[PDB]
């Protein structure tokens, strides 16, 4: 009774999209809200382990403030754009892909040379714009394994430009403690998390990858109706004979079908006169029970 | 708190009957509205003291003869701007105190609202309203000398 | 005492006197009904 | 008139601007015969007294009962002086625990009202129509402009305002100068992370 | 004279330190004034403020609701009030005040009866103390008398 | 001023739980006579016979009588 | 449930006669065995009225030509 | 305590008769939650008397607000006391000290 | 490898004072340290377990507004010091200790009659005091288990009978720190150290090891999803 604590009963999971979920957990005691919200967070912000662009060598181009001939956007932009490509890696955890592309059109994700270990999750994936027809690109692009956020700058060959790494698949996630209560209990917590990713993982798998680290970081620690009277049957009145037989033929069974009858029904009822219709109101009177009650959904699944 | 009290109750006392009870009266007579200036200083300008109003007469161009906001217009922001545009400094509207409506006032007349974006509809009790915009700030202001 | 002498006659046509016989007031949503009486009397 | 009530006012944070915080053993007065009808409606109490000796003892179902019967019912919050029809207004009950009514801080200035020991009365409309003006006239999200001069009553202020100027402002040398972002997505992850200021 | 006492008690002398949020763990960015002040409890407590009622008694005469914590009474709806619901246009609110909740008789028991059987509707009547003011006028020697 | 407060005595508790008992008119009205006749100690002061004459309607017997009478000795207080 | 009635405002065109309209659907449907004209999500009759009128289903003139062939058809039925 | 101060605490807790002072010079023969008995010096004893002070303690009364009204000694058994010393403290005292 | 994470260790555990422990966890990757922390410090100054002090019967006393003849302190005092009492039970949920004192003096919690599933942690906290010669007091003391605050109002009677609110909690305060980790060829770790202040009636270890168990058994929910 000391060491127990109360659970999630009711998890709802909306799928916005195939890429953002919003989850909510209810009920948990007070407080725990704040710390699951907090430690899942920050193992879905900080460590999560994926696959990123690093660097990038493109053969005309030498600085990273450059101006290529024949590029609408800019080196930067294209950097940008490198950046937000997700690639799922099976095989090693360094592999290194080409681009050369020429002629006039979007060059995008899909332009990239086919591997069997590299996967695109998005091969329409803009990458930039060739306008020129006498233009072409090619520049080889290095992909690693590692776990977070690693911006360029910590970093700081010829032409090697480089890329902040984002290896974790989350691109945003929050979470929000509202109230919740139980018919006792009123201070208890309900967990709503937001999170959105990046297409390579689902954001069920993602909390649930989390949630298997944390548990995983703690295994040196952790030790192993209606009222009664209404159910009852019609035959309980010491009804007449004749009454009896009406209720019958009028397919009563119970008083609470009696009791939602009124009386003006009743009158019209064929050989039910209206000194049988005073004896079951005396007899009704007689528990403290009418004729004029109405009910939501009298049948009660019995 | 004692002397705003007792303006503002006899504000809405004197005003409290007072209802648009009309759309339209078809009255010519309005007041001319120019910018408020004290001396070498501008302290309303013509914009604040006629948007929401309805034009009681055609305003004509300054220097011809062209009908630049016909009459029985709801002057909004744009006609605004445009009155701004060619340096308009006086503008006949219409007002509840030359209107015809007997009983009550009509919507033209009045204007818009100020708490939605409309003109005013019938059936709406304008003095209490206006009573209680006027009585409200009393306390912002000095009692002593 | 200047009613009493003049004899006067009250139509109960504001909003005050219909506060104090706890009438619909003739404004707002209390209008139409208003209306309705006046074409009906 | 009946169906009334006051205490005093505190500050709901986590309120959206149609909802107010209620006490529960308020709202169980207040609702009293709504309670009897709904007690009486599904057969929980089969006479008016069985259902008057329920709430008197303050019964489990009773609370469910009142949960369903404030579901979608506004009332009224007024505070004295009353100096112009923004000082009542028309919000959703929310139950709460405690003595004291929550009230949201962006209708604070409306009411001319603070938290230093005010207190607010709360009436309860009774007919579909009254209930219909609650919503449709008196609500908050009504009165979003002023009827004197048209200017807005909504504005934030205080808390609000220091930390909105707070954080849309710049310095010269802050940690993660420098750097091209896809996004604010990307600015707010960076931010959490510690990595960028 | 406070700062050498504060450096006597090994402390800051600016007065402000670093705290950290306690749902989070994470430091302020600014150093916060932390120290001890003196404080009171004042004679205003909510425990003798809430009030709350339904239905109660009456008086005698205006058979319009008490006033008071002592007695089960009512919140009064003064003059201020009925301008502010009449600037609304809210005229069923107002008569559903005037009415059956203050000194209506007969409306009073209608409209709980109607309330308790799941009908929100009301029949509004005629309130007792305008016949309190007509009986009270009539007593000057003055007729005063409805018509039609 | 003095103005006094209204007391609610046997009758008017009565008379408050024969309002929200679902009654038909009659049975309103029969009701209504029984409540009338009830003392201060709760006993009935008059035959029934009374009660039916005092209702004044001539399509009415002594069982629709007798039944709003047991109807309403189920009110609180019990008896 | 509802935060906001500016489009039933801008459908009836009115605010003081949007009040009268969905005060009278929601006594019919209250009161009376009328069944909603939009799917009702644990709503009230005022919300759900404010709902269908929302929806363009419900207005003045079309509650009176309910009436009349509901009058229409229960004066026909009666012989 | 305040704890911080301006140094006129003990002149309003003195001066209010919610204490209990000494009246004479002595040593206190008996201490207890309610009555205190002081052995008065013979150098302030009037001739052909028994030098003993006692007081009474208000205990737990009621005052005009509804409030509280309770005296606490803070004496000990056997220790010197002087004219005019504090041997018990009212509602919002501290060793004769005001702390509301 | 990446995807692996070295996982920590209870290495050290200073004992400072009786009821002032430090707690060392080692190794710790970039960022669990006050992922961790926070967590443990929020779980063990919310969810520990204690026994506390709930009802006390006085012979003389009928409620806690009155006085006993010979002892200096009002009932109500004497029942705010019992509030503070730390009791360790070791074999049941609920006991009823026995205090007898006569004579002029301190009472203290080494008066209380032995029990010998009852630990006194701190003998020399003070009760009472007894100013007469011919002054006795015997009391019966109720100590039950529990966690969090119980007030006596939330929670018939014979007269005489006195509630006590609740305070099971052991732990005073929680603090920790996060230091950088020697270990043999990498630099890249860091080292939790927790400093822990209670009242002397829990191990720090058992509370670390109930906290963790309490945040896995949360944390599991998350984990099928
Ligand atoms: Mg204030
Ligand atoms: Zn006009």
């Amino acid at each position: 009774s000391v060491t127990e604590f109360l659970k999630p009963r009711l998890v709802d999971i909306e799928q916005v999209s195939s890429t953002h979920a919003k989850v909510t957990l209810e009920p948990l005691e007070r407080g725990f809200g704040h710390t699951l919200g907090n430690a899942l967070r920050r193992i879905l912000l900080s460590s999560m382990p994926g696959c990123a662009v690093t660097e990038v060598e493109i053969d005309g181009v030498l600085h990273e403030y450059s101006t290529k001939e024949g590029v609408q956007e800019d080196i930067l932009e294209i950097l940008l754009n490198l950046k937000g490509l997700a690639v799922r890696v099976q095989g090693k955890d360094e592999v290194i892909l080409t681009l050369n592309k020429s002629g006039i059109g979007p060059v995008t994700a899909a332009d990239i040379t086919h591997d069997g270990d590299v996967e695109i999750v998005k091969p329409q994936h803009v990458i930039c714009h060739l306008t020129d027809e006498n233009a072409s690109i090619s520049m080889r692009i290095k992909v690693q394994r590692g776990r977070g956020y690693v911006p360029a700058s910590t970093r700081i060959p010829i032409g090697r430009l480089l890329v902040d790494a984002c290896y974790s698949p989350v691109e945003r996630i929050a979470y929000n403690v509202e109230a919740a209560r139980v018919e006792q209990r009123t201070d208890l917590d309900k967990l709503v998390i937001e999170m959105e990713t990046n297409g390579t993982i689902d954001p069920e798998e993602a909390i649930r990858r989390a949630a298997t680290i944390l548990a995983e970081q703690l295994e040196a620690f952790v030790d192993l109706e209606f009222d009664p009277i209404l159910l009852r049957p019609v035959d309980d009145l010491e009804l007449t004979v004749r009454s009896a037989n009406c209720l019958k033929a009028e397919a009563i069974h119970y008083i609470g079908d009696l009791v939602q009858r009124t009386e003006v029904e009743l009158l019209k009822t064929p050989n039910l006169g209206k000194k049988s219709l005073t004896e079951i109101k005396d007899v009704l009177a007689s528990r403290g029970l009418s004729l004029g009650m109405r009910l939501e959904n009298w049948p009660p699944a019995s | 708190t004692a002397n705003s009290g007792y303006l503002t109750r006899r504000l809405v006392d004197v005003a409290q009957d007072l209802v648009v009870t009309e759309d339209d009266c078809g009255t010519h007579e309005g007041i001319m509205m120019t910018p408020v200036i004290e001396g070498g200083d501008v302290k309303e300008p013509l914009r604040d003291r006629v948007l929401g109003r309805v034009t009681a007469e055609d305003v004509l161009k300054p220097g011809t003869a062209d009908i630049l906001v016909p009459r029985n217009t709801l002057l909004h922001e744009q006609w605004c701007d445009l009155l701004e545009e060619n340096s308009v400094d006086a503008v006949k509207v219409r007002s509840v105190v030359s209107c015809d409506t007997d009983f009550g006032v009509c919507a033209h007349c009045y204007g818009r609202d100020l708490a939605r974006g409309h003109i005013i509809n019938k059936g709406e009790a304008i003095g209490v309203i206006a009573a209680q915009s006027i009585g409200e700030p009393g306390t912002q202001l000095t009692m002593r000398t | 005492t200047e009613a009493a002498v003049a004899g006067k006659r009250d139509e109960l046509r504001g909003l005050k006197e219909n506060v104090i016989v706890g009438r619909l007031i003739p404004a707002g949503t209390g209008y139409a009904y208003h209306q309705d009486r006046m074409r009906r009397r | 008139v009946d169906y009334s009530g006051r205490s005093v006012i505190t500050v709901g944070p986590y309120l959206r601007l149609h909802q107010c915080g209620l006490p529960k053993k308020m709202a169980l007065e207040l609702f009293k015969p709504f309670i009897y009808g709904k007690l009486e409606l599904r057969g929980l109490a089969t006479t008016i007294k069985a259902a008057k000796k329920m709430v008197e003892r303050e019964e489990a179902v009773v609370w469910d009962i009142l949960d369903e019967v404030i579901r979608e019912h506004p009332v009224l919050l007024n505070r004295a002086p009353t100096l112009h029809r923004l000082g009542i207004q028309a919000f959703e009950p929310v139950l709460i625990e405690g003595k004291a009514i929550q009230l949201h801080p962006l209708v604070c200035a409306a009411y001319n009202a603070d938290f230093d020991g005010d207190q607010m009365a709360v009436h309860v409309p009774l007919t579909l129509e009254a209930q219909l003006e609650a919503r449709a006239l008196m609500m908050s999200t009504n009165n979003i402009l002023s009827p004197a001069n048209g200017e807005p009553i909504i504005v934030p202020s205080q808390d609000v305002v220091l930390g909105l100027y707070y954080m849309t402002r710049d310095c010269v040398n802050a940690k993660g100068e420098g750097m091209v972002l896809t996004g604010p997505k990307e600015a707010e992850r960076l931010y959490r992370s510690g990595l960028a200021s | 004279e406070i700062k050498e006492l504060l450096k006597l008690g090994d402390l800051p002398t600016s007065g402000q330190i670093r705290l950290y949020d306690g749902r989070t763990g994470e430091q302020f960015e600014r150093p916060v004034t932390v120290g001890y002040m003196y404080m009171l409890k004042l004679n205003h407590l909510v425990d003798d403020k809430m009030h709350a009622r339904s239905t109660g008694s009456y008086s005698l005469v205006t058979q319009q609701p008490l006033g008071g914590k002592a007695q089960f009474g009512g919140q009064r709806f003064g003059e201020m009030e009925v301008w502010a619901l009449e600037a609304y246009g809210a005229a069923y609110t107002l008569q559903e005040m005037l009415t059956v909740k203050s000194d209506d008789v007969n409306g009073r028991t209608k409209m709980y009866k109607n309330i308790v059987d799941g009908n929100h509707q009301m029949e509004p009547g005629m309130p007792e103390s305008f016949n309190v003011l007509l009986k009270e006028i009539r007593s000057l020697g003055i007729n005063i008398e409805l018509e039609d | 001023v003095y103005q006094g407060e209204t007391t609610q005595t046997l009758q008017d508790y009565l008379m408050w739980q024969v309002e929200l008992t679902p009654f038909s008119d009659t049975d309103r009205a029969i009701a209504t006579s029984i409540v009338d006749a009830v003392d201060e100690t709760g006993y009935l002061t008059v035959p029934l016979e009374d009660i039916l004459e005092s209702i004044g309607d001539e399509e009415i017997d002594i069982d629709e009588v007798e039944a709003v009478l047991k109807r309403i000795q189920r009110f609180d207080p019990v008896g | 449930a509802r935060v906001t009635v500016q489009d039933a405002v801008e459908k009836i065109g009115n605010r003081f006669d949007l009040v009268l309209v969905a005060a009278r659907r929601a006594r019919q449907m209250q009161v009376g065995g009328k069944d909603p004209l939009v799917p009702e999500e644990n709503d009230k009759t005022t919300v759900i009225a404010l709902r269908e009128i929302e929806e363009g289903l419900i207005n003045n003139q079309i509650l009176d030509v309910r009436e009349r062939q509901e009058q229409q058809e229960q004066e026909a039925a009666e012989l | 305590k305040p704890l911080v101060g301006t140094g006129m605490e003990r002149a309003v807790a003195v001066d209010s008769g919610v204490t209990a002072v000494a009246k004479r010079g002595g040593v206190v023969q008996y201490v207890d939650a309610s009555r205190i008995v002081i052995k008065v010096n013979e150098d302030e004893m009037y001739p052909g008397e028994a030098g003993i002070d006692i007081y009474n303690l208000t205990k737990y009364t009621r005052s005009n607000q509804n409030t509280c009204i309770n005296q606490m000694p803070c004496v000990s058994l056997g220790e010197p006391v002087e004219r005019g010393d504090v041997l018990a403290d009212g509602p919002s005292t501290d060793l004769g000290e005001l702390a509301l």
